[PDB]
């Protein structure tokens, strides 16, 4: 019991009417915001008069 | 049938052929076993009763 039973192809189209167009490409943006803090001071005390 | 867009595409149309049978192949891992380890003194430690 031997015989080809089935085959398969790399048969592909020639997309020559735009029946397939792929990936798509797009511009994209993203936005990062950093705020800067107040940081705790020092002081240096001395006499007022 | 129903959106118009305008599709600006590219359509490669190229193959990569190989020619010769020949090839040597290798697989090389464990570069950080041994460079980030001992590998002589570790053993005669191994060696201690």
């Amino acid at each position: 019991d031997l015989a080809v039973i089935g085959f398969e192809l790399d048969t592909r189209f020639t997309n020559t009417n735009r029946r397939q167009r792929g990936h798509l490409l797009q511009t994209r943006a993203l936005q990062f915001r950093h705020p800067i803090p107040m940081h705790a001071p020092v002081t240096l005390p001395m006499d007022t008069m | 049938g129903h959106q118009v867009t305008r599709e600006i595409a590219a359509i490669p149309f190229n193959l990569h052929v190989n020619n010769i049978p020949f090839a040597l192949e290798f697989k090389i891992t464990g570069f950080q076993k041994v460079m980030g380890e001992t590998q002589f003194n570790g053993k005669l430690a191994d060696l201690k009763p």
